[PDB]
């Protein structure tokens, strides 16, 4: 009836990290990049704002890969 | 039209010119051999492509070349 | 089980996209 | 001047019937066409290649549509061996009654085809079980062809012309088709073999609804990650599995047995599985090896350039080639002729790999039960590459004659063999001399040996190198224990490894006489080998004459400048007839034909011997050629001629129909083939004079009535032969197989 | 049994219609066209 | 400063940006040209009553079928057919008689309008009254033909029906 959903291990841990480095790839690819704020570039080419948005995403790609995955048995 | 192309190997010696059933051909002065002519395809809309001027050559390889072209009602050959 | 003659008119009515597709490269491809 | 053909002037100021013909024969030749440009010739390709694409996918969406809608796929597959698959309905409104009761059958409430394609098998192997999964996959290539279409009219818009620099890129797209059109589609069929084929197969439902919850094994990727991968070949199907039923089922998903399963007498589907891992596997390696954009990997044009010479650094297995392969990589790359000449020789000899290996490795259920299925398929891909292979040499001759750079190929291996061609086209012509004189008149004295009732006085010559390459495979059927015929020898033991898994299984298929994987051979085998061993000579020396010839002979030193079709060169120096490149395509045809005629006959008489179960028949009866002319041709007729007679018609009444219609079709060719163009002129001029003095005949020809053309009624006379030639053998062969085995 | 053509699949009137005019119904307004193309002056 | 400066798929109509039109795909691509100027109004080269006779055939024709299928005699086949008939007999009569009237009333002198003889409308090429009236009577002559065509396969449906599924071959 629910979709599994396991708890928290290892295995989630390398997921949620993973699609937070996958994040960082594909958001080294974007505009207005380092936008002062605080700590203006000093997150290998992302300033804050970028670093707190790229993980952001990250963090939402993980909770939706995360899920997947443990609704399929993967995970 | 077909294209009729003469080369410098000519000797002049006419039998192109004689061999040609619609008058394509025609000698002209030259002093590039001894018989002191070469042949000339001016009429060349009119040529059929009968190659009977590339069988009268003697030259080895052929003096005259016959290119069949774009067909025309001449080059055709009609009467209707 | 069999097919449904709305499945079939789906099918009709779906291959004029590949139909009108197919018109419109050869037209672009200018005869 | 028309407006029609758009893409030759010269063709718009025709005045006859002629430019009609030469803009529909001359329509796809891009490159002699007006104002055409390289990068326009190669984006026109592109997006034509796109549209022949989406003809394809049309074309398996309407098969796949007709078996959805008018076939038996539900009712086959409870029994594929009883159950004829049926193609699609017949909607002849011609038809008298006798003729709609004979193409209905048994469980049919219309009249019906029955399909010879194999698609009823293959389906089935792959998973689909239910006219909604047909039904869906037809969907699926109805917008797969729109999608093609659209993406060949995108790449026609300013914006979206590839440069020509991105077309002649040869390192990113043998990277890109190698790891990701080879490797990449083989991995993701691997993955559908293991979601859906083994487990449908076995009987569980695995669709796009419940294929995320259900997995392919008990320890979903536990064994791959943790690098235990011998888990996934652990319990296989068992010897007694019925396939699509969980009677004697496994659970593996990729296992490596060999040989068939013993209730499908095929290939077996976890073996399939991890063939297509394999080669996906390999495939993505090699598409690594070029440089693209990454600094990383080879130039392939340093590779060629680099076989200039002697020494270890240079071209060592032939020192003695001058330049080398210098130019050749550009001879290549520029020339769109060499590419498809040299890309239709690779799938030329691909089709007939699949032709030789799909009836030896049957690959899918039950299908080497269907004769007519099996014998038409092998047939249908034998003829296929016999034309690939024509084309190979024709466009091979094309590029000597329009593409060919004298001095960029300057003493080069190209350059090299057009030198010495003379060398070539004898020594051909006495292979093919040899060849044609010793079995001819082998097969001629076994005749007169025959009818002077001396059947023991054949001069029956065993194939002893081929016996002795089937025993060195495994077969124990002659008394030669070769490698793996004998089994404690180092070829069958792998001495060191012992790993060879593949043994067991595929001696249980070779030692099995009832397969066709490596069939029994005698002496009615060495003659028509050599026979096909004679025709593939001729052809080749035909095609290779025309192609090395193509710029030019001693008959004609410019044939160059007089291109790759036109008639001849006159009546002058002898006669000239024949004499271009095009004509050696045009005579190799015939030779193409007879060849696969050959071919075909002896695979059919061979395995209608075999399912008879009279092989005798073929044994003792194909050393002569009389064996061939009454116990095949005439004697797998008389049900096929029956098909109408003036008593009834059964289902056989098409197929006796186009017997004679391929007949008909084939007689007309002599007209165009042995008739030539003045009689037809002349006989064109009285019928004009005809016209113009009829009374109330009002209508007058636009174009001028002329006799089709020298190379175009070539042309003519050669598509009716083949397709006269193909019908006869289509009618023949699926009606004295659907009739001795319904 | 089978006096005149049936069709025991679904749409079964579709044949009825499609067959005269992919064959002898659109086949020579198609040849009209073709004919007209072909034979356009410039 | 954008105002035709850059070059969209839109353009003036007849390159004229003070003319009541706008080129767009559906008046000016060339597949909608194909169709439209090969439609028998547009035609080029054929004479009044061509035109009228091939746009009657077609009209008459389908006017038949809403009635047949619609009407108040739809319970029985005859009457339906009948009633289908007689209603495209009437609006062609009808139509026919309008197109008459249009040519006698419009025609008097130089007419007013698009039929003027100063007038530039490509869509209106039928500037005379003779023109008109060779349509009126090509109109009637193909739409009454066409009306009786329809009728006659609609009450030989029975027929036209067992000779497309081959039951007269017995
Ligand atoms: C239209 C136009 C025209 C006309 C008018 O108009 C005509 C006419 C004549 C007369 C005069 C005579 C007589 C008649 C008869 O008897 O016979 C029949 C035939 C036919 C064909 C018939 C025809 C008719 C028409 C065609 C009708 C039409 C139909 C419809 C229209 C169709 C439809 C269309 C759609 C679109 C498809 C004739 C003839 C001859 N043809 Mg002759 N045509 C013509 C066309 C054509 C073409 C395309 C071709 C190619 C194929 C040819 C061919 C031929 C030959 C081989 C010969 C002969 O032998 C003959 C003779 O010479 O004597 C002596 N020719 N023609
Ligand atoms: C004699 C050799 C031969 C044989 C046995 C076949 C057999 C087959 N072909 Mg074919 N084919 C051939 C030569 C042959 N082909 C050649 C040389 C070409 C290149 C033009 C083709 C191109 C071709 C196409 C495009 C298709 C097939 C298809 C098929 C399959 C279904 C038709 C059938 O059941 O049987 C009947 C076999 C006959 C030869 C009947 C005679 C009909 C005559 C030949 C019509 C003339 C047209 C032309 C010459 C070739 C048409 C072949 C094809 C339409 C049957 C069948 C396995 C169909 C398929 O793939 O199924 C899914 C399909 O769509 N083939
Ligand atoms: C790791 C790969 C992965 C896998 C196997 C899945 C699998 C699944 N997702 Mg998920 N998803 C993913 C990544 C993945 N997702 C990512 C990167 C995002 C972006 C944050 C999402 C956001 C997402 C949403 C919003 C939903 C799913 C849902 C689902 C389930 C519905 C199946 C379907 O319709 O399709 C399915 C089991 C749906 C669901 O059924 O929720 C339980 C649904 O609501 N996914
Ligand atoms: C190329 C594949 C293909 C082939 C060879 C056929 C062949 C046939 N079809 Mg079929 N059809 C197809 C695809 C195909 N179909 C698809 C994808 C659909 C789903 C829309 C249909 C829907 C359909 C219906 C409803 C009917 C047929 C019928 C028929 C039969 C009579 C001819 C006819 O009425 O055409 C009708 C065709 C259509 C209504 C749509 C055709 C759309 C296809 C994709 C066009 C393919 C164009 C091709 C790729 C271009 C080739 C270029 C040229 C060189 C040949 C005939 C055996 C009739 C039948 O069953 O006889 C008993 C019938 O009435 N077909
Ligand atoms: C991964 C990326 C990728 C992929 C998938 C493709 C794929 C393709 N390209 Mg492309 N290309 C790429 C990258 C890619 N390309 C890049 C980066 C460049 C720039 C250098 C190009 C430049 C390029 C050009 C210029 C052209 C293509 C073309 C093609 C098509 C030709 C092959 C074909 O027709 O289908 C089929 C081939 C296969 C399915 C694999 C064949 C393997 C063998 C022969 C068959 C498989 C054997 C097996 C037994 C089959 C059994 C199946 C049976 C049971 C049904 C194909 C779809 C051609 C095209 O335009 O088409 C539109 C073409 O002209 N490409
Ligand atoms: C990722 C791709 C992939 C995967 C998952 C497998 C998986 C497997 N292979 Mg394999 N193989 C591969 C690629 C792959 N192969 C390639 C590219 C080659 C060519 C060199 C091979 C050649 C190969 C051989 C010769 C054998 C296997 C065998 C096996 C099975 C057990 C082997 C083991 O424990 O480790 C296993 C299911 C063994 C097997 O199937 O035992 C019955 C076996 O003998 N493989
Ligand atoms: C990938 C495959 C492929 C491709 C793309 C080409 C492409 C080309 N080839 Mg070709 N070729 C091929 C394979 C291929 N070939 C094979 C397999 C053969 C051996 C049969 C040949 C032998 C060949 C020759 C000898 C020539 C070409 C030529 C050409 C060029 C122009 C073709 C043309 O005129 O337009 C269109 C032509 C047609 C549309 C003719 C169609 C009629 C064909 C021949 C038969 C049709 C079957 C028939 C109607 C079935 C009806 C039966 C039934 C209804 C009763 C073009 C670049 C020509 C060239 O390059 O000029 C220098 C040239 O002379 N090819
Ligand atoms: C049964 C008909 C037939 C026969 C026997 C031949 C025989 C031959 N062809 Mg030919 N061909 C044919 C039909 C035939 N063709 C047709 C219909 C075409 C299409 C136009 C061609 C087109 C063709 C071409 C283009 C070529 C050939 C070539 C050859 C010769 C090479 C094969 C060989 O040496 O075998 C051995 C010789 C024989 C079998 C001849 C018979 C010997 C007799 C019986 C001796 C006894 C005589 C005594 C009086 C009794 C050979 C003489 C090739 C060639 O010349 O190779 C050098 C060549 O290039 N053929
Ligand atoms: C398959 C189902 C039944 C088939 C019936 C329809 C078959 C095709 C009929 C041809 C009409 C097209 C006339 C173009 C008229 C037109 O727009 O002309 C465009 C072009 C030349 O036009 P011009 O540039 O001269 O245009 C100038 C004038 O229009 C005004 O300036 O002609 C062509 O491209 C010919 C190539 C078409 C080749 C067609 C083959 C492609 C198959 C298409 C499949 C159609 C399916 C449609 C239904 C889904
Ligand atoms: C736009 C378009 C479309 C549509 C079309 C349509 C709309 C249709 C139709 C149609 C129609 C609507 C047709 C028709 C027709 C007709 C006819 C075919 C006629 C006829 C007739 C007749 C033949 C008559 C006769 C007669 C006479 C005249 C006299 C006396 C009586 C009689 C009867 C004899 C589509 C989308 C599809 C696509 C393409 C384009
Ligand atoms: S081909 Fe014939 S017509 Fe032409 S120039 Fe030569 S001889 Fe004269
Ligand atoms: S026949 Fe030859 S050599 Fe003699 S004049 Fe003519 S072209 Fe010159
Ligand atoms: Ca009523």
């Amino acid at each position: 009836v629910v979709p599994n959903t396991v708890t928290w291990g290892p295995n989630v841990a390398i997921v949620m990290i993973i699609c937070n480095l996958i994040a960082f790839a594909i958001g080294k690819q974007v505009i207005q990049i380092p936008d002062a704020g605080p700590a203006p570039g000093t997150f290998l080419g992302l300033g804050l704002p970028a670093l707190l948005g790229v993980t952001s995403l990250g963090h939402a790609i993980g909770v939706g890969a995360i899920l997947g995955l443990a609704n399929i048995g993967v995970l | 039209s077909h294209s009729v192309k003469i080369y410098d190997t000519c000797i002049g010696c006419t039998q192109c010119v004689r061999a040609c059933p619609t008058d394509v051909l025609e000698m002209v002065p030259w002093d590039g051999c001894r018989a002191g002519q070469i042949a000339a395809s001016p009429r060349t809309e009119d040529c059929v492509g009968c190659k009977r001027c590339e069988t009268a050559c003697p030259t080895d390889f052929l003096s005259i070349r016959v290119y069949l072209g774009a067909e025309t009602s001449r080059s055709m050959g009609l009467a209707y | 089980m069999a097919l449904s003659d709305s499945q079939i008119f789906l099918a009709l009515a779906l291959a004029l996209i590949p139909g009108f597709l197919a018109l419109r490269l050869a037209t672009e491809l200018y005869k | 001047a028309t407006k029609f053909p758009k893409f030759s002037q010269e063709l718009q100021q025709d005045p006859t019937t002629r430019r009609i013909f030469y803009s529909l024969a001359t329509a796809h030749d891009f490159e002699s066409h007006d104002g055409m440009t390289e990068e326009s010739l190669y984006q026109r390709i592109f997006a034509s290649h796109f549209g022949h694409l989406a003809i394809i996918f049309l074309w398996t969406s309407g098969i796949l549509f007709h078996v959805a809608w008018q076939g038996n796929f539900e009712a086959w597959i409870k029994d594929p061996l009883n159950i004829s698959p049926i193609a699609h309905a017949i909607w002849d409104p011609q038809f008298g009654p006798a003729a709609m009761d004979a193409f209905t059958p048994a469980g049919a409430g219309n009249p019906v085809n029955f399909c010879y394609s194999g698609v009823y098998h293959w389906w089935y192997t792959i998973g689909l079980r239910t006219n909604g999964d047909l039904f869906a996959g037809a969907m699926f290539l109805l917008l797969l062809a729109a999608v093609m279409l659209y993406a060949g009219w995108l790449h026609l818009q300013p914006r979206y012309r590839p440069s020509l620099a991105w077309f002649k890129n040869a390192e990113s797209r043998l990277n890109h088709h190698l790891a990701g059109l080879f490797g990449v589609s083989s991995l993701a069929w691997t993955g559908h073999l293991v979601h859906v084929a083994i487990p449908e197969s076995r009987g569980q439902h695995v669709g796009w609804d419940n294929f995320l919850s259900m997995p392919p094994h008990p320890e979903g990727l536990k064994p791959f990650f943790t690098g235990n991968w011998g888990a996934y070949a652990l319990n296989p199907d068992t010897s007694e599995h019925l396939f699509n039923t969980s009677q004697g089922a496994g659970t593996a998903i990729l296992t490596f047995l060999g040989g068939f399963h013993p209730q499908t007498e095929s290939l077996w589907l976890t073996d399939m599985a991890h063939h297509h891992l394999a080669i996906a596997v390999i495939f993505i390696i090699a598409g690594h090896m070029y440089r693209t954009n990454f600094g990383i990997g080879h130039s392939i044009k340093e590779m060629t350039e680099s076989l200039q010479g002697p020494g270890w650094t240079g071209f060592f297995i032939a020192p003695n080639t001058g330049r080398g392969h210098k130019g050749i990589y550009d001879a290549y790359n520029n020339s769109l002729h060499f590419q498809l000449g040299w890309h239709l020789a690779c799938l030329g000899v691909v089709t007939s790999l699949v032709a030789q290996h799909m009836y030896a490795m049957p690959p899918y259920a039950f299908i080497a039960r269907d004769y007519t299925t099996t014998a038409a398929l092998y047939t249908h891909h034998q003829y296929i590459a016999g034309f690939l292979m024509l084309g190979a040499f024709a466009h091979g001759g094309i590029f000597l004659i329009r593409d060919y750079d004298p001095v960029a190929n300057e003493n080069n291996v190209l350059a090299r063999v057009l030198d010495h061609k003379e060398a070539i086209i004898s020594h051909l012509s006495w292979v093919s001399l040899f060849l044609g004189f010793h079995t001819l008149a082998l097969y001629v004295h076994n005749d007169c040996e025959v009818a002077f009732g001396s059947p023991d006085k054949q001069i029956l010559v065993e194939p002893v190198f081929a016996q002795w390459i089937q025993a060195v495979h495994g077969k124990a059927l002659y008394g030669i224990s070769s490698l793996l015929s004998n089994p404690d020898s180092i070829a069958s033991t792998a001495w060191p490894n012992h790993a060879n898994v593949w043994l067991p299984g595929w001696l249980e298929a070779i030692n099995n006489g009832t397969n066709s994987l490596f069939l029994a051979i005698g002496p009615g085998d060495f003659l028509v080998h050599h026979a096909i061993a004679l025709g593939l000579h001729v052809t080749t020396l035909i095609l290779v004459k025309g192609a090395l010839d193509a710029r030019g002979s001693k008959l004609m030193p410019d044939k160059k400048d007089f291109g790759y079709a036109f008639p001849c060169d006159g009546p002058g120096r002898g006669g000239t007839c024949d004499i271009s490149a095009w004509d050696s395509v045009y005579l190799a045809t015939f030779w193409m034909l007879n060849t696969l005629g050959w071919v075909t006959f002896y695979w059919h008489w061979k395995h209608l011997a075999i399912w008879s179960g009279n092989v005798a028949q073929f044994n003792e009866g194909s050393t002569y050629l009389m064996g061939w002319f009454r116990d095949y041709l005439w004697l797998n007729s008389a049900q096929l001629i029956n098909g109408y007679n003036p008593y009834g018609t059964n289902n056989l009444a098409i197929w006796a129909w186009i017997f004679l219609f391929g007949h008909l079709v084939w007689a007309i060719s002599f007209m165009f083939l042995i008739t030539w163009r003045g009689y037809w002129q002349e006989l064109i001029e009285t019928l004009m004079w005809a016209h113009e003095n009829t009374p109330l005949s009002f209508g007058y020809p636009k174009d001028k009535p002329v006799a089709l053309s020298i190379v175009q009624a070539r042309l003519v006379g050669l598509v009716h032969f083949t397709v006269g030639y193909i019908a006869t053998y289509g009618a023949f062969l699926i009606a004295s197989t659907g009739s001795r085995f319904p | 049994d089978a006096t005149q053509l049936e069709g025991a699949y679904a749409a079964a009137w579709l044949p009825w219609i499609m067959i005269p005019m992919i064959t002898y119904i659109l086949p020579f307004p198609i040849f009209a066209i073709a004919f007209l193309w072909i034979e356009r002056e410039g | 400063s954008d105002a035709y400066i850059s070059d969209d798929p839109i353009q003036p109509y007849q390159g004229n940006p003070q003319l009541g039109n706008l080129a767009t795909p559906i008046n000016s691509s060339n597949l909608a040209k194909a169709f439209i100027n090969n439609l028998p109004a547009y035609r080029p080269g054929l004479t009044p009553f061509l035109r009228g006779l091939e746009i009657g055939m077609a009209h008459g024709y389908f006017l038949v079928g809403p009635e047949v299928v619609f009407g108040p005699l739809k319970e029985g086949s005859h009457g339906a057919n009948l009633s289908g008939l007689i209603t495209a007999i009437y609006i062609t009569v009808s139509a026919c008689l309008g197109i008459s009237i249009f040519a006698l009333a419009t025609f008097q002198g130089d007419p007013r309008g698009t039929y003027n003889s100063h007038s530039r409308d490509r869509l209106r090429p039928l500037r005379k009254k003779e023109d008109w009236y060779q349509l009126s009577g090509g109109i009637l002559m193909g739409s009454l033909g066409g009306a009786i065509f329809a009728y006659a396969l609609l009450e030989n449906f029975e027929l036209l029906d067992s000779i497309l599924r081959g039951a007269v071959n017995v």
